[PDB]
């Protein structure tokens, strides 16, 4: 039971795992797409 | 944290399917159990996954706990349904890293059974065993299918205690777990098998674009193909290395987690097959 | 053609992930993911 | 001749709703996307 203890806390740990993929997801995805609309907007003014 | 490793050079053994490739495993530990702060081991694994199973029974003697699978090879063409060695290059190899980086945060959550120092000498050192590590010998988990004929009669005689009565709810809770992640497991290695035709898809949208840009002066169009083109391909590795990673590790994530379960389910397998010893010992 | 296809799957298996994101994130108290959640799904629904 | 003159002209009439395509196509997504983004990081300062 002290080890059923510890796998809902590996339970938690990798909830935790997915929840640090979704910061990564929101982070990566956030800059690098935006970085590259504020990249890519500025030469689309007019030219394609 | 005072576990603080480091495994590189994924150097292979020679020419064949699925043996052994050894690993630059570099140890930088605190917590002077780990002797002197700085040592760097080369380990080949399937080797020492038998050296888990010796870990294995000897919990099942004993009432110990062992860490995450120190996942082993005959994977690719055996057992697996199926494995790739292309992506299993380096990659899988980050896979088996990503393993045993949980087996070794959890070997330090037993501390005093990380304190069965024969094993952690046996890691932090080079000793490493021949090549004899494939074959099937598994006539004990032959005589657990045997004694199931005495487990599904004396099972209601298991029912009638206390404890199972505080966790039971517990087995048919994660049986239905069992079956929706698996199931959802199931369905993201479809998406993970499904987005390869997308990006195939999509880069051959951008190639047609490249074909069908051409025999025309809307030189505007030509800057509009170079441009699309590449952040196509942006889109298109973003969402490739997404929808492969994350996924797949979590479905590994799931899998051993799957296989925590099982040996759990055959811990308290043996807990039942000393509960009926001592019963007919008595009864005797 | 194909790709106007292609997309009816992905966007029941992106919805059906959303779903299925809705069925496990049950039988768990950690509420931040109980809140992952209901924005994740309707973010995913926007995407879709 | 006449009449294929036209019909390059319309070559550059539909090339230039691909144009127009992917004009709106920028706008409604950098719009949209980023507008989520600057409504649902305020709420991911610490919220999911």
């Amino acid at each position: 039971r002290k080890e059923v203890t510890r796998f809902e806390k590996e339970k938690s740990k990798d909830f935790k795992n997915h929840v640090m993929k979704y910061l990564e997801t929101l982070l990566h995805s956030q800059q690098q797409l935006a970085k590259y609309w504020e990249a890519f907007l500025p030469e689309a003014k007019a030219i394609s | 944290f005072d576990l603080t490793v480091g495994i590189t050079d994924p150097e292979k053994i020679g020419d064949g399917m699925n043996a052994y490739v050894a690993y630059k495993v570099t140890t930088q530990t605190s917590l002077p159990m780990f002797r002197s702060r700085q040592f760097a081991v080369k380990r080949r694994f399937s080797d020492f996954l038998g050296l888990y199973e010796k870990l294995s029974e000897k919990h099942s003697q004993n009432g110990f706990i062992v860490p995450p699978p120190p996942e082993k090879s005959l994977i690719g063409m055996t057992k697996v349904k199926v494995g790739k060695e292309d992506s299993s290059s380096a990659e899988f190899l980050e896979k088996r890293r990503a393993a045993l980086e949980r087996y070794l945060q959890r070997i330090v959550n037993h501390p005093t059974m990380l304190q069965d120092p024969d094993v952690r000498e046996f890691l932090e050192k080079e000793e490493l065993p021949r090549a004899v590590g494939t074959q099937a010998l598994s006539g004990a988990g032959l005589l657990k299918m045997f004694n199931k004929a005495t487990d599904a009669v004396s099972k209601m005689t298991i029912k009638m205690n206390e404890s199972d009565i505080w966790f039971e709810e517990k087995l048919q809770e994660v049986e239905c777990e069992e079956q929706r992640l698996r199931k959802l497991h199931a369905v993201v290695e479809t998406l993970v098998n499904h987005r390869k035709e997308l990006a195939l898809n999509t880069a051959l949208f951008a190639k047609s674009l490249a074909m069908l840009g051409s025999s025309e002066d809307n030189t505007a169009l030509s800057r509009a193909l170079s441009q699309l083109a590449e952040v196509e391909e942006k889109i298109e590795q973003l969402h490739q290395e997404q929808a492969n990673n994350d996924f797949f590790l979590l479905a590994e994530l799931l899998s051993d987690y799957i296989r925590l379960l099982a040996i759990v389910r055959a811990a308290f397998d043996q807990r039942m097959k000393t509960w009926q010893r001592w019963q007919d010992a008595q009864a005797t």
